[PDB]
């Protein structure tokens, strides 16, 4: 079947992860993070990245595999589908296939892989060093999806849970991982941050 | 008439037909036009001498059959180095093409700009011109000078060295003008520094004789880790910063060994003796990067103004302290006393010590580096230095009195070490440590004969052939006179891999560096080996645990200080032991005196005189009877403060000076035997009587 | 309770949801002022992000009073690089950012209204090793 792995937090020795930069809560700001509740607001085919670092050097060179796993479970086994509005329309750029919606714009490094394990088609990400050493690596993903196409759509959020492959027998990589492109884009974050405190 | 302009590079052949036919012809002025119309641009220098390595060598000896060249020489070399500006500052020569480094080696080869009329607009402007290149070039030029001889290497950087006198000569130098305000300075001292580079690199530098920190898991203060608790990953910290030249060619000023040039050669003293360093702290700290900090030059700074630097920074240390404890005391509402009153016994000194300092230094290592206010029981009053200078001396007494077992004694170069194989207690040697940092910080001299050993080892190092050389040579001249020997080892002395150890009770213990140290024979197909295993074994890793404490000490009363780099180890031992050299005139001209005789009286006079009577042993020894010290204090006999006052009229009742303050309180005798009697007497009863 | 080294949590707000909890059943206990979590000290943890690591063993979050305490110590007393210039733009490959650090004054990474609210004062600026720090909103007056 389409078993996930469990939500845990799994960083290493050495590290190696995202830091994210705050600028306001204004509605043309969008190139910031949620503070507090760990929320991407950026604009739909927009750039809008925030810097990048890494420790000193990770050894670069092999892809791991993310999938984006849902959070409900009654279709934690639903494969992710490319919205059949953007699927259809001529609006990637012709090495992206209508099925996917990763659109690797931050990085050069990942291709689409057509997993069978479980019928799903992971993705892998860029396990790079990003500028190697600086300050709140912020890989720029930026995503084209319409989530409410009356088909298998069903508004939902997904995970880019992060699996490593290599040399080694274990599976690395389990950080606070947020991926949307539904509902809002950008816009401001303190109206979310004050209806969701409340529950 | 040809104006020989279908020619715009020169070459050996090109420059040889041009000089034939202008000796031909017997006019210079072709070829005065040529070289004016090669040296007006830097591109023709670019082009110029490009082998299809000889021709720098040769060629340039034929330039000086003449003397009108040399007019349109200072001229082109005035004219050209602004282009070179203009070619350096933006535009990125070097990493476009490689094939760029010809025009200043052209520029500095020819050994005779060094005549005074150039050096007032040629080479400074050349300087000027010099300080600023690509991070690279720097390295790249460096290579060369490195790899070469050692006698022109000597030449240019004295070259360098008059230029720089001769500006301070004639600059002047104030509170309102620096000694970095002036941008021709500066850039002489870089390109000087470029030098010094390559003259330490010319040396037996090394990095594998470094021993490993192996700091224990020193107790940390929470504010370190808090910021990995902030967001951020294990800091590389922010403390102790390198020059970036050092990164460039991984060579550090503490790798040096043995130098082609000592480097006390560098240092510019009509430079050093003008400069200011009370505010040069702060241009280099907060890192201002429109004037240069001459500590980044570690080696045209002398004793005295390093040491200034670093009083200074204990100075801002100790205002940073009080600034953050008056808020503290302010919120928190926690009682802490500024002053280190270590106040002791008279006779469990050691001990009270122990059980107070340690104890207030757990709490805050930079409690140590702080000013102590020693009380003990049963006198009082304010304390300027004169108890805390009995605590100091009795201590180190003590501790070299044999009643502890602990400091050890050689008679073949007057040194005192730790003992090779004690079995301490942790905490003896960490008042050592805490009292040395006080001497450090307490502008007080400390009678001690550490070698150069302690200070180096002290700094990060480990000890070397000349640091072997220092307490027992005869080990490693029985060693160089091996190092040569051809013969069979085994055959003629068939002595086993292991010599000897010493320890407390003397017994010649077992000790075999690996196993079966006594059945490996001596091999002489290989000799660096024993070289390397002896430079480790007999220089370290005997004292580790022992030393480790001390150094911990030495470590915790200053690590946030800039005081790793600044002083060589050959440099902090001026600050607590004392100057080795023993000039009497610094004392002559430095001389205050006090009460109520004037300058100018004879009597004075005639006590110099009876002083001059002695020779520089007798004159160490007076100083050593009378201050308490045998060397002369930091800036020797010229830069104390010391005191004449007057104990009374002409008598012989209790001739005794305040030792407390280094007051020479002699009494005015008239007659001069008696005088001379008197002081023979002093000199042979100096410290036998145990006043001091 | 939590012992392992490479499985360190990082945000409370993360570690919300393993802990059998959706927003409002964390319950745990700080160090430095050795007391229980305040819905408001939650808040402010959130607000500052910080990186929670175990102490002797046992994971422990952090306060919200204390945050002017462990900090103020080290802004007078270290000091490096201190312009607006190239000072940290070639020392380093990547510059920096717009104008965001590892804030030791307003401590959080970049306060919204924090840009210009130091440069309209020009009195001693705390660039602490190069750190553009600011101020925050719960620290503006004298309180």
């Amino acid at each position: 079947s389409s078993s996930v792995p469990s939500q845990k937090t799994y960083q290493g020795s050495y590290g190696f992860r995202l830091g994210f930069l705050h600028s306001g809560t204004a509605k043309s700001v969008t190139c910031t993070y949620s503070p507090a509740l760990n929320k991407l607001f950026c604009q739909l085919a927009k750039t809008c990245p925030v810097q990048l670092w890494v420790d000193s050097t990770p050894p670069p060179g092999t892809r791991v595999r993310a999938m984006a796993i849902y959070k409900q479970s009654q279709h934690m086994t639903e494969v992710v589908r490319r919205c059949p509005h953007h699927e259809r329309c001529s609006d990637s750029d012709g090495l992206a296939p209508p099925q996917h919606l990763i659109r690797v714009e931050g990085n050069l490094r990942a291709e689409y892989l057509d997993d069978r394990n479980t019928f799903r088609h992971s993705v892998v990400v860029p396990y790079e060093p990003p500028e190697v050493g600086s300050d709140c690596t912020t890989i720029h993903y930026n995503y084209m999806c319409y989530s409410s196409c009356m088909g298998g759509m069903n508004r939902r959020p997904i995970l880019t849970i992060i699996t490593l492959e290599d040399s080694s027998g274990n599976l690395l990589g389990r950080d606070s991982f947020e991926v949307r492109v539904c509902a809002c884009p950008g816009r401001d974050r303190r109206t979310e941050e004050e209806n969701l405190r409340k529950k | 008439r040809i104006d020989f302009k279908d020619v715009t590079y020169l070459t050996e052949e090109k420059v040889y037909e041009i000089l034939e036919l202008c000796r031909e012809r017997e006019d210079y002025s072709p070829l005065i036009r040529v070289i004016g119309r090669v040296f007006s641009s830097a591109e023709a220098l670019v082009q110029s001498f490009r082998k299809v390595i000889d021709a720098i060598r040769r060629v340039y000896t034929r330039l000086l059959s003449n003397e009108k060249i040399e007019t349109a020489f200072l001229n082109a070399l005035v004219y050209l180095s602004p282009n070179v500006e203009c070619d350096l500052t933006y535009h990125n020569v070097y990493s476009r093409d490689p094939n760029y480094l010809n025009l200043f080696i052209i520029v500095m080869e020819n050994r005779n700009l060094h005549s005074p009329e150039y050096l007032e607009m040629a080479l400074p402007l050349f300087c000027k011109a010099m300080s600023k290149l690509p991070l690279a070039a720097q390295g790249k030029l460096i290579r060369l000078w490195s790899k070469y001889n050692a006698d022109q290497i000597r030449r240019m950087m004295e070259t360098f060295q008059q230029l720089i006198t001769y500006k301070v000569i004639s600059n002047e130098f104030n509170s309102r003008n620096l000694v970095n305000d002036d941008d021709a300075i500066v850039a002489a001292s870089k390109c000087l520094k470029m030098v010094y580079y390559a003259n330490v690199v010319g040396g037996e530098v090394d990095t594998n004789h470094n021993e490993e920190d192996d700091e224990e898991p020193i107790p940390e203060s929470s504010e370190l880790t808090l910021q990995e608790l902030l967001g951020e990953e294990r800091r590389n910290k922010k403390g102790p910063r390198v020059d970036p030249l050092e990164t460039e060619l991984g060579v550090k000023t503490l790798d040096c060994r043995k130098p082609l040039i000592p480097f006390e050669e560098f240092i510019n003293e009509p430079l050093n003796e003008v400069l200011e360093m009370d505010k040069d702290y702060t241009f280099f700290k907060v890192e201002t990067e429109n004037k240069f900090s001459f500590m980044t030059c570690p080696f045209i700074l002398n004793a005295v103004t390093k040491n200034l630097g670093l009083y200074y920074d204990n100075r801002i240390r100790m205002y940073s302290e009080r600034r953050i404890t008056v808020l503290y005391s302010l919120v928190q509402g926690q009682q802490l006393n500024p002053y280190l009153r270590l106040k002791v016994r008279r006779d469990h000194i050691i001990d009270d010590a122990l059980v107070r300092l340690e104890m207030i230094a757990m709490e805050n290592p930079a409690d140590l580096k702080k000013q102590l206010y020693v009380e003990f029981e049963g006198e009082q009053g304010v304390d300027e230095g004169g108890v805390s200078k009995e605590f100091f001396q009795l201590v180190v007494e003590e501790i070299f009195n044999p009643d502890i077992g602990m400091f050890t004694y050689d008679e073949s170069t007057k040194l005192f070490w730790f003992n090779p194989s004690s079995f301490e207690t942790e905490g003896q040697f960490t008042l050592i440590g805490i009292v040395l940092g006080l001497a450090i910080y307490n502008n007080c001299i400390l009678d001690v004969h550490f070698p150069m050993v302690v200070y180096r080892k002290l700094m990060g190092k480990k000890g070397t052939f000349r640091d072997l050389g220092d307490s027992h040579p005869v080990l490693y001249q029985s060693l160089k006179d091996l190092l040569e020997y051809e013969g069979n080892v085994e055959d003629d002395m068939m002595i086993t891999f292991q010599i000897s150890q010493t320890d407390l009770f003397g017994n010649p213990m077992m000790y075999d560096l690996k196993e079966n140290g006594d059945k490996i024979p001596i091999t002489n197909e290989n000799r660096k080996e024993f070289v390397n295993l002896y430079s480790d074994y007999i220089l370290n890793k005997s004292v580790e645990k022992q030393f480790k404490a001390f150094r911990r000490g030495f470590h915790m009363v200053t690590n946030e200080s800039p005081l790793k780099y600044l002083f060589r180890p050959e440099e902090i031992e001026l600050l607590i032991c004392g100057s080795r050299n023993l000039d009497f005139q610094a004392l002559e001209e430095t001389t205050e005196y006090d009460g109520g005789y004037t300058r100018d009286s004879v009597l004075i006079r005639e006590f110099w005189e009876i002083v001059h009577s002695f020779t520089d042993e007798q004159k160490r020894l007076f100083l050593q009877f009378t201050t308490g010290t045998d060397r002369a204090p930091v800036g020797g006999l010229g830069k104390l403060k010391m005191i004449i006052a007057k104990n009374g009229p002409d008598t012989e009742r209790l001739p005794t000076s305040h030792t407390c303050f280094n007051v020479l309180l002699l009494p005015e005798y008239s007659s001069k035997e008696k005088l001379k009697e008197r002081l023979l007497k002093a000199i042979t009863y100096a410290k036998g009587f145990g006043m001091l | 309770m939590f012992q392992d080294p490479q499985e360190r949590p990082r945000k409370l707000p993360q570690l919300c949801t393993e802990l059998q909890t959706t927003i409002h059943d964390i319950i745990l206990e700080c160090v430095y002022c050795k007391q229980q979590l305040l819905r408001r000290e939650v808040y402010d943890f959130a607000f500052r992000d910080l990186c929670i690591v175990y102490r002797d063993g046992n994971p422990y979050a952090v306060c919200d009073k204390c945050l002017k305490f462990y900090s103020k110590i080290s802004e007078y007393r270290h000091y490096c690089y201190s312009l607006y210039g190239t000072t940290l733009e070639q020392q380093y490959n990547k510059p920096l950012c717009d104008l965001l650090i590892r804030c030791i004054n307003c401590q959080k990474p970049l306060c919204p209204e924090e840009k210009q609210r130091h440069l309209d004062k020009k009195q001693r600026f705390h660039n602490i090793r190069g750190r553009w720090t600011g101020r925050c909103m719960s620290c503006c007056r004298s309180s």
